[PDB]
């Protein structure tokens, strides 16, 4: 027969990781406002989400598709200063 | 040889006063040569910035000797997280 | 360049009056080698230029490969003493 | 790629109408302070005439 | 100086009558409780199998009775142990080995003596090169009969040990100090 | 922040705790293969077991013996285990779901993993013995030995992806596991792995050695929690490497379909059952790796150090060279280098 | 934050000065190579806050997974003496320690610039009272970072230099089994 | 003040914690007898290092250069696509001289300790 | 000149069962030189012999290796019936040659998997502890004990077996053949076992001889040499 | 450009545009959206793309400041195609970046809405989605069925919307 008390701690430790990972997943959804996680994000895709924030109202990762910016927009433009590295 | 290659692959930050540095030694000759004076002088100066930090040490002296007010649109800092905000 | 140039100093009065033991002169020599390459970076990432990078890279690679006969030196010095002296040399 | 090859000139021209906004604003702001001086603000530190947004500002 | 007299009780009770009734008591109790509870689930013996008693000690742990069942694990190291078991004779060439075994356990530390050797020096007790019991080297908490013991008798003896281990006053007894 | 703190004592409990259950599983699976029972006492079957030995072992005296450097012998376990559990920061277990979502994750791996030979190194030298010393260098040299063979095969697979990021790694194989391809690596790397956590049958330190118990042997109390700890949980971990490489990591089947039956617009539902899934496969895929550890454990005869020590530098070594030639070369041939 | 995070450049280079002076005066061989491991751990540390943490996920493959690795490993085999620093011995270089201290310190701060007046060279060294302006641009589409570039300069533009690197570890191995190994 | 940062601070914190707790609730008693070394019960004579096996140095100095190989493929491999067929040709002539030098170390039998004992095989003759 | 490493193998050391003191000295990784010292069980048995009457002293004989503990009893019993010169009765006989071979698989099972454990197969051991067990319930129902039976005597055996040992004895004996072909699944084709064994202490024959071996570390030599077939008892 | 290094503030610029400089418009959409556009943008835009990027060129190191003009014609462009789709293909166009803000921005998780965004933008705006540089041997990407990478999941809205097409006719 199967020897059910032998896999008693392996069903322990399977449903630890499923629990973990699925509160995980919800952790990361609900920062995220709604939707699912970016993940291997180049240079690129940084500054695109930096511009998204300037258009957005600082609202994470929310998306606006009107075709003309807001009058802020033209203002809120953000260079950075970088300590000089000694 | 990897002179010009930037961190990316592109070309680094002080490529195009080098490449028109290099034009000038290519047109003329070692009599000539000192009439590409100025070029590889700006060249010097994107490496280094030298030229640039003394302008900077003047204004900031007479910046810090004056007490009258500044009336121009001026510099404003934020946190990261305020990049949008309002 | 101030941390690599400190590291590097140091590293190097720490071999010259160094009369302790042999062990301080190969660590010496090996944190010589990581202050330079310290310098380097930095000048890399003030250039953004990939030539310090590749040459701090093959750097890295020749430590590697110097520790290893340094060490197979010491060894077979080793070999026919049995010991090594505070002036182990 | 092509994706965001037909981006980038949008993109590129939104930064670059930034970058004179913003040199042509601290040309401004230095030639006031330096008012009443004798240092001429306008003069590059390069010996082309080509524009040259700065790099190094003052900490703020 | 200054304080002159004392307010001592005179029929407080011992040890082994005294019973909780403050919730410091319980909490000592129960702080007791956990503190014990572990020393029997993790019951991790040295082995010194010295003879035939040994093979008892093997069939302990062999598929019948299965002692890593009750959290028996048996340790190569004293370092590592809490519990000594003399399974078998002890020479006289031997009682300083075993001397040094047994004060290289960290504390606490039990020693359970197996077999009539190590208990009283057995079919060898009038031998020239035999230690008459092992308590004439160690403490022991308890004593196994028989030649060899059965597998089922050390297991008593085992049980015996952690009955003691259970009745054991560690926060509550510094609380009588 | 708040949320921050919530995650990682959720991934922290879980970790260790399936650290804690390893134990226990590896006592019962060892007793039903040799027809006994293991702990079902301690605990209802037996499920309180590792907590009674880590509240024993807690109460436990420590012992400096006289000719130790003391502070070397209490921090190498230390330093051991903490190398250990830093490497669960980047493993994920759905996409993008981990602790660190580094593009360099895969290096993050091999480093902290090269990190793990110094508390065998350093447990030799805390006492002043010369068995212990021998003991210590011939762990050491079996360590990194295999930690060669290792990174070899993390690199042969990056040879198909061009990514260090684990997400990555694991996203290009929802085409194939690269176990299908590369079948003979996930051999190797499950006995390099063995190896390289020194476990059965490449236990010579512990078990064929001039000190009873290999280079623990002085260590009592909570240095022996912290070494014991740091074992099992570096066999998780080397197994999460396995899984991730070359069995697919958090992929199991295209639910796509069944998804689309059950639900009909995104939800915390819907999200909480697709992170179960993902986590569940990983899980049973870990779980099939440390019963194999296990197995192998129950099933064979130890080696020895020259044995070892010639397996890796004469059999398998020759082998990963042959396929370093072999891989790109059939990218080559089919002109399939894959882009960045 | 601000205050801590602003100078986490100046810690790690206070800690360096601290490790190597540790590496100096260890009184066992084996304190020393930790405090080596110390110091490559502290330069990881930088080359991270300057944006290189490729390079100090490297160095900590290299150096100390390889390197100290062998260091320590040696140490254990072999029977080192050590004496211990003490006035009776190292006091008598403490005039010479400092001279070469200002004169080494101030030459490796003097060699960057390219002022004619010696002051002024020194002076340059203590000259970034500045921060750099960091912009963006949308010219680079592709995801190629700092290991992916040396790849491609390494292996096609200096093909020439990975190809006699291979000959020195070649070095590296036939060096050590000449000189370690007896045959026959 | 990501997961990652709080994560790696949060793992040392509790190891400390445990040995702290082990410090605060175990018995101390040091003695001369349980502060010695175990070595099966007896003890052994303080002896000068042992002599020791040159594979074992050689495992250990030849371990540097192979990781070195083998860590030098990492530009390669994060670069496979971009150098295509002439960075093939490439690695492939760099792998090829380290394989050389592996050729090298095991024609040499350079990490085998050979059993200095060994049967006698002479034949035993007598002088009539 | 070579200067010898010397370690203290045993006696608190697993390989060394508790009691040998073996005294080693390598030479990096080799044995030059090996002194193994006894006594830390001498138990002073043959002094006590002494004293007993040979009754009194059977039960020593158990004692000595204590795993085979019916076969000892046999060899004294079989000195002291021939000096006696007296003849065991024909079921005494039998009854000692039957348990004479369990008393053998019992020495063996000990023996084979404690040699295993010792190389690092640890599974053998459980399972053949199991047969053991069974085994010592013939022992223990023959002699009312587990080990030191003391069953055995000059004369013959100290009781007749009871009713239902031989039916017992021979439901066992129907499924003892595959517990011995799973040891042998295990051990006797696995490549790490023949690492393990295969010419490791090797014995010529002319030195087996010359060195006073017997039993299997002869046999092994290839020399034909078994008490059972040249001087039968 | 490398990114900023180890303590840097950002810092806004509170003047104004010098008034020589016509003023524009600014595209307005984040970049979901504009991922989800880009195909018709580039389409549409070459021409004027073409002609900021040779300006650039030839300005030989003044390109900001010399380019301006073009700059503000190619901004113009992409700012009309975009009011184009928000006129005529809206419900498609925010079917197709849902569905890209859900699948970490690829677009092979989005197959089924851009399949109805690229009917939609072809029939009622004239543009056309393809990909350069291919020969007619290789067949895009997006235009092939059965392919080896497919999501995880399927988009609901999408898997609907694609489904009452089919019955409807439309694709
Ligand atoms: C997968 C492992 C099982 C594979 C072989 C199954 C053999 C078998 O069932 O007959 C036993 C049988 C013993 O005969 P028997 O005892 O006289 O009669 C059996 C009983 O009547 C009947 O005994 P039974 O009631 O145990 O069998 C019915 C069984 C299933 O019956 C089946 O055989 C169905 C077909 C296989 C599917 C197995 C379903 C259960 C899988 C276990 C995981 C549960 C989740 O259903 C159950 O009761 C499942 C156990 C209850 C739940 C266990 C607790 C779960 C804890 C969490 C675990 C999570 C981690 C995993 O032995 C054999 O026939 C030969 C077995 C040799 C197997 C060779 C290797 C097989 C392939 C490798 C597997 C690697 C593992
Ligand atoms: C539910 C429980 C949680 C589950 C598992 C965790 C452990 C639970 C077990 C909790 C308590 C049992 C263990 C307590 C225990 O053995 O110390 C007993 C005393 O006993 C008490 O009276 C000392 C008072 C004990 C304080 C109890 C604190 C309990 C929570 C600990 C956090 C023995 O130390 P001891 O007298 O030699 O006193 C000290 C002590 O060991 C060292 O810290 C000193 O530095 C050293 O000088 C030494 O002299
Ligand atoms: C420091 C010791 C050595 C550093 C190890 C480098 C590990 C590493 O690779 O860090 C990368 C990671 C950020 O890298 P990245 O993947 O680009 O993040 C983008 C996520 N979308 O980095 C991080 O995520 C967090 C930063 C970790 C290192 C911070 C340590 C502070 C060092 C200053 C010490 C002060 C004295
Ligand atoms: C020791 C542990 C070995 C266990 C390995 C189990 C391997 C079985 C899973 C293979 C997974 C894989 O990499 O490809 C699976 C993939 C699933 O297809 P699907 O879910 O429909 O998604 C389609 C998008 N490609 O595509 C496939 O279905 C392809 C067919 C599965 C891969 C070949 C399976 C046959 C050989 C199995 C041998 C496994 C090792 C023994
Ligand atoms: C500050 C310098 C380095 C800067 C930051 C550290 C960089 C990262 C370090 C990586 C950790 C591994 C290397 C650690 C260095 C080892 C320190 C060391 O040398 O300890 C050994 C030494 C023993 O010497 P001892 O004989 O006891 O001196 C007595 C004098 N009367 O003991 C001593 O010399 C003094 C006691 C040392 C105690 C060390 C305690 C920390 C242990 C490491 C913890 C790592 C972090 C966790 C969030
Ligand atoms: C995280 C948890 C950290 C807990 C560490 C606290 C250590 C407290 C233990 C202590 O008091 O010092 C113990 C140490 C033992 O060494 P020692 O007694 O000198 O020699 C024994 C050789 N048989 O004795 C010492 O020499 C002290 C070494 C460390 C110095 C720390 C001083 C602690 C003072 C307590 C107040
Ligand atoms: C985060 C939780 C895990 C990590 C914490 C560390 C492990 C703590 C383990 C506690 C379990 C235990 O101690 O079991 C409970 C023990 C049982 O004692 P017993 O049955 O009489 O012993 C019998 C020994 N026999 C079988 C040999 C005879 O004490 C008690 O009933 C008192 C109540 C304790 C409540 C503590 C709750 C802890 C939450
Ligand atoms: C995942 C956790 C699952 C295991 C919990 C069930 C064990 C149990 O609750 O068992 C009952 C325990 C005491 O166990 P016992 O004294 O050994 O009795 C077992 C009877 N026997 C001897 C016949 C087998 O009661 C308790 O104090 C439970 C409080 C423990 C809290 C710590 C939980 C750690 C998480
Ligand atoms: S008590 Fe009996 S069985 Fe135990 S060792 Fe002594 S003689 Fe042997």
């Amino acid at each position: 027969a199967i020897p059910f008390e032998a896999l008693l701690p392996y069903g322990i430790i399977f449903g630890l990781l499923t629990a973990g990972g699925g509160a995980m997943q919800v952790l990361h959804v609900y920062r995220n406002g709604g939707v699912r996680d970016r993940f291997a994000i180049d240079q690129w895709d940084s500054q695109m989400m930096e511009r998204d924030l300037r258009l957005n109202g600082g609202q994470g990762r929310k998306q606006v598709d009107q075709a003309t910016a807001p009058e802020a927009f033209k203002h809120n433009h953000v260079w950075k200063s970088e300590r000089p590295l000694i | 040889t990897a002179a010009g290659i930037s961190l990316t692959g592109g070309r680094n930050r002080c490529f195009s006063e080098w490449q028109s540095f290099m034009h000038c030694t290519a047109k003329t000759d070692a009599k000539s040569r000192a009439q590409c004076l100025p070029n590889f002088e700006d060249y010097m100066e994107c490496l280094h910035h030298t030229k640039e930090k003394a302008r900077l040490r003047e204004i900031e002296s007479v910046l810090k000797q004056k007490k009258e007010g500044l009336e121009a649109p001026p510099v404003k800092v934020i946190p990261v997280k305020a990049i949008g905000l309002v | 360049m101030f941390i690599g140039t400190i590291i590097l100093v140091l590293s190097f009065l720490g071999f010259v009056f160094n009369r302790r033991n042999i062990i301080l002169a190969f660590i010496c020599l090996e944190t010589m080698l990581l202050g330079i390459n310290l310098i380097l970076l930095r000048n890399s990432v003030l250039f953004d230029d990939i030539s310090g990078s590749l040459f701090a890279i093959v750097i890295i690679i020749l430590a590697g490969v110097e520790s290893a006969i340094g060490l197979s030196l010491l060894v077979s010095y080793y070999r026919l003493r049995g010991v090594i002296n505070s002036y182990g040399i | 790629l092509w994706a965001r090859i037909y981006l980038m000139p949008l993109l590129q021209a939104e930064e670059d109408r930034q970058t004179v906004r913003r040199s042509i604003a601290q040309l401004e702001r230095e030639k006031e302070i330096m008012k009443g001086t004798g240092f001429d603000v306008d003069k590059s530190v390069y010996n082309d005439g080509k524009f040259h947004a700065p790099a190094l500002m003052i900490p703020p | 100086p200054r304080v002159s007299s004392s307010s001592m009780p005179t029929d407080f009770p011992l040890p082994s009558q005294q019973k909780p009734n403050s919730a410091v008591d319980y909490t000592l109790t129960t702080l007791d409780a956990v503190a014990n509870w572990a020393r029997q689930g993790s019951f991790w013996p040295v082995t010194f199998g010295l003879a035939c008693c040994a093979v008892e000690m093997m069939h302990v742990s062999a598929p019948r009775y299965d002692q890593d069942r009750l959290g028996i694990i048996f340790r190569a190291s004293p370092r590592q142990s809490d519990i000594m078991i003399v399974a078998g004779t002890l020479t006289n060439k031997m009682a300083p080995v075993l001397r040094q075994v047994y004060d290289q356990m960290p504390e606490p530390r039990w020693v359970i003596s197996m077999g009539s050797c190590a208990n009283g020096g057995g079919y060898y007790h009038f031998s020239y090169s035999v230690v008459r019991g092992c308590d004439r080297i160690v403490p022991v908490d308890v004593y196994v009969p028989g030649c060899p013991p059965t597998s089922e008798a050390l297991m008593y003896g085992v049980f015996q040990l952690q009955r003691k281990m259970r009745n054991t006053k560690i926060t509550r007894m510094w609380y009588r100090k | 922040m708040i949320i921050n703190i919530v995650e990682i004592l959720i991934f922290l409990v879980c970790v260790l705790f399936s650290v804690a259950y390893l134990t226990v599983a590896e006592r019962k699976t060892l007793a039903y293969m040799q027809r006994r029972l293991g702990p079902n006492f301690v605990g209802y079957y037996g499920l309180l077991q590792a907590f009674a030995d880590a509240v024993k072992l807690l109460l436990k005296e420590i012992v400096l013996p006289k000719e130790s450097n003391y502070i070397i012998l209490v921090i190498s376990p230390l330093i051991t285990l903490i190398t250990a559990l830093i490497g669960w920061v980047v493993i994920p277990l759905g996409p993008g779901i981990t602790l660190g979502e580094l593009n360099l994750g895969i290096l993050f791996s091999l480093a902290i993993g090269s990190l793990g030979v110094f508390g065998s190194l350093l447990s030799g030298w805390s006492s002043n013995s010369k068995y212990s010393l021998l003991g210590s260098i011939r762990s050491t040299a079996q360590l990194i030995s295999y930690e060669l063979i290792l990174t070899s095969i993390f690199i042969i697979i990056i040879m198909f992806v061009s990514s260090l990021n684990i997400t990555t790694i694991i996203e290009t194989q929802r085409v194939v596991w690269y176990c299908i391809p590369l079948l003979p690596l996930l051999l190797i790397f499950f006995i390099a792995s063995v190896a390289e956590t020194a476990r059965p049958p490449f236990d010579l330190t512990e078990s064929e050695s001039e000190l009873v118990a290999g280079y623990f042997t002085e260590y009592s109390g909570s240095p022996f929690v912290f070494f014991f700890l740091a074992e099992y949980s570096n066999i998780i971990l080397i197994s999460a490497f396995n899984g991730y490489l070359l069995l697919g990591g958090y992929l199991s089947f295209n639910y796509s379909y069944l998804f689309n039956i059950l639900f009909n617009d995104y939800s915390y539902v819907s999200f909480l059952f697709e992170g179960l899934i993902n986590s569940s496969a990983y899980a049973i895929k870990l779980v099939f790796l440390m019963f194999s550890f296990i197995w192998v454990r129950a099933a064979f005869p130890r080696f020895t150090y020259d044995n070892l020590i010639n397996f890796c530098w004469i059999i398998l070594l020759p082998l990963l060279f042959g396929i370093f030639l072999i891989i790109p070369s059939t990218l080559y041939i089919f002109d399939s280098f894959p882009t960045l | 934050m601000m205050y801590l995070t602003y100078y986490f450049i100046e810690i790690t280079i206070f800690l360096a000065i601290l490790c190597t002076i540790f590496i100096i005066s260890a009184k066992n061989p084996m304190v020393s190579i930790l405090y080596m491991i110390a110091l490559f751990v502290i330069a990881a540390m930088y080359l991270y806050l300057i944006g290189l943490g490729i390079f100090s996920l490297l160095y900590i493959m290299i150096y100390i997974g390889a390197i100290a690795v062998l260091f320590l490993f040696i140490i254990t085999l072999l029977d080192i003496n050590s004496t211990e620093l003490s006035v009776k011995s190292n006091i008598r270089d403490l005039p010479l320690v400092l001279i070469s201290l200002i004169v080494l310190t101030i030459s490796g701060l003097m060699i960057y610039s390219n002022d004619s007046i010696l002051i002024n060279k020194l002076l340059e060294a203590f000259g970034n009272d500045y921060n750099t302006i960091i912009t963006q641009d949308w010219f680079n589409i592709e995801n190629t970072t700092l290991l992916t570039t040396i790849g491609n300069v390494l292996l096609t533009n200096n093909a020439f230099i990975l190809l006699v690197l291979a000959i020195v570890l070649l070095l590296g191995i036939i060096g050590p089994i000449s000189i370690t190994m007896k045959h026959k | 003040m990501n997961t990652f940062i709080i994560f790696i601070i949060l793992i040392p914190i509790v190891g400390f914690a445990l040995l702290a707790v082990n410090i605060l609730l175990a018995v101390y008693k040091p003695y001369n007898e349980k502060l010695g070394a175990f070595e099966c019960g007896l003890t052994s004579f303080n002896q000068t290092r042992l002599a020791f096996n040159a594979a074992f140095i050689l495992v250990a100095i030849l371990f540097l250069p192979f990781d070195l190989e083998i860590s030098t493929l990492l530009p390669y491999v994060m670069s496979i696509y971009l150098v295509s067929n002439y960075g093939f040709t490439i690695v492939l002539l760099f792998l090829l001289i380290l394989i050389i030098g592996f050729v090298y170390e095991i024609n040499t039998n350079a990490l085998k300790i050979n059993k200095h004992n060994k049967p006698n095989t002479d034949s035993l003759i007598y002088k009539l | 000149r070579i200067r010898a490493f010397t370690i203290n193998f045993g006696p608190q050391h697993p390989a060394a069962h508790g009691v040998l003191r073996l005294i080693l000295e390598l030479s990096g990784e080799e044995i030059i030189r090996s002194d193994p010292h006894v006594g830390l069980l001498h138990r002073g048995t043959e002094k006590l012999i002494e004293y007993k009457t040979y009754m009194q002293a059977l039960p020593y004989f158990d004692r000595l290796d204590y795993v085979s503990m019916m076969t000892n009893e046999q060899v004294f019993s079989l000195a002291v019936e021939k000096l006696l010169n007296v003849e065991v009765p024909l079921r005494g006989k039998y009854i000692r040659t039957m348990f004479g071979e369990i008393t053998r698989v019992l020495n063996h099972l000990m023996s084979v998997c404690s040699h295993a454990m010792d190389v690092g197969a640890l599974t053998p051991f459980l399972w053949g502890f199991e047969e053991r067990e069974k085994l010592m319930e013939f022992y223990e129902r023959v002699s009312g004990a587990r080990l030191h039976a003391a069953y055995v005597r000059p004369g013959g055996v100290s009781q007749d077996l009871p009713a239902g040992l031989l039916d017992d004895i021979y439901m066992w004996a129907t499924q003892f053949g595959d517990r011995l072909d799973e040891i042998e699944e295990l051990l006797t084709d696995n490549r790490i076992w023949k690492l393990r064994t295969v010419n490791i202490g090797t014995v010529t024959a002319q030195d087996a001889l010359n060195l006073g071996l017997s039993g299997p570390m002869l046999r092994g030599s290839g020399i034909p040499f078994d008490i059972r077939k040249n001087a039968p008892y | 450009p490398r990114e900023a290094a180890a303590h840097w503030v950002p810092f806004e610029d509170k003047a104004n545009m010098p008034d020589n400089v016509p003023d524009v418009v600014e595209v307005g959409a984040t970049s979901a959206p504009l991922l989800s556009a880009s195909y018709f943008i580039g389409a549409k835009c070459k021409p004027y793309n073409d002609d900021f990027m040779l300006c650039r060129e030839e300005s030989q190191g003044s390109g900001a400041i010399d380019c301006l003009k073009e700059g503000r014609r190619v901004t113009r462009c992409a700012v009309s195609v975009i009011e184009d789709i928000n006129k005529s293909c809206l419900d498609e166009f925010r079917l197709h970046w849902q569905c890209l803000e859900q699948n970490n921005h690829q677009l092979s998780g989005c197959r089924k809405a851009e399949a109805l965004l690229n009917k939609c933008v072809f029939t009622k705006l004239n543009l056309e989605k393809k990909i350069p540089g291919l020969r007619p041997d290789e067949e895009p990407v997006f235009l092939k069925k059965d392919p080896w990478i497919k999501p995880a999941v399927d988009d609901f809205k999408s898997v609907r919307a694609y489904a009452e097409a089919k019955k409807n006719g439309t694709l």
